[PDB]
């Protein structure tokens, strides 16, 4: 029963999980990824200009 | 990359939450591991969670030994016996959990 | 606010939310946005439930 009561804390992890993807820190560090891309793709188009 | 990324940051944040999990029930290290790289992984891929799919089917409540569990099946069919594997039909097609 | 402390406009079109401005956003700006979209979303969400 302890068990179950755990399983349905973690399923209702999702929306923990959810809120996490829309909190500051994980958004700072998925802009920088596409910052980063985004860079390197802007570099090599005015490269190839 | 940006699976990647959400699949890191969930397995960090899920390790926390399931460490006093992994701690209070040594037992059901599998299946928590196994719910685990299920949260993982529809936290990266989106996919949805069905929460009957990972539920715990506990199958009988638990026994205290005094008085023993005692079970007469007057009637000793095949299902009444063993179980049945129920079946759910969805636009005609069979699938069960 | 925070937007327009580094020169940028932000347009609401419909549900969505740009900062219109002279040069690309910053990598904080754009995480800022993309945080308060979300957090629209979910508020949304949150009213219906």
């Amino acid at each position: 029963i302890h068990l179950a009561e755990a399983v349905e804390g973690l399923l209702l992890e999702v929306n923990r999980l959810d809120e996490l993807f829309r909190q500051g820190s994980f958004l700072r560090e998925k802009t920088q990824l596409e910052a980063r891309f985004k860079e390197a793709r802007e570099q090599q188009l005015e490269a190839l200009r | 990359a940006l699976r990647r990324l959400r699949r890191d940051w969930a397995l960090h944040y899920l390790n926390n939450r399931f460490e006093p999990l992994f701690q209070r029930f040594p037992q059901a290290r599998a299946y928590l591991e196994a719910l685990r790289a299920r949260l993982a992984r529809y936290a990266e891929t989106g996919e949805p969670l069905d929460p009957a799919q990972w539920r715990p089917n506990l199958l009988t409540s638990s026994s205290s030994g005094t008085p023993p569990p005692i079970v007469y099946e007057p009637y000793a069919t095949a299902p009444r016996l063993f179980g049945r594997l129920d079946y759910l039909v969805d636009r005609g097609v069979w699938s069960t959990n | 606010r925070e937007a327009q402390e580094a020169g940028f406009a932000l347009s609401t079109n419909g549900e969505r939310l740009e900062l219109t401005g002279p040069g690309p956003v910053p990598a904080e700006l754009s995480a800022r946005l993309e945080e308060v979209t979300l957090g629209s979303l979910a508020a949304s969400a949150e009213l219906e439930v």
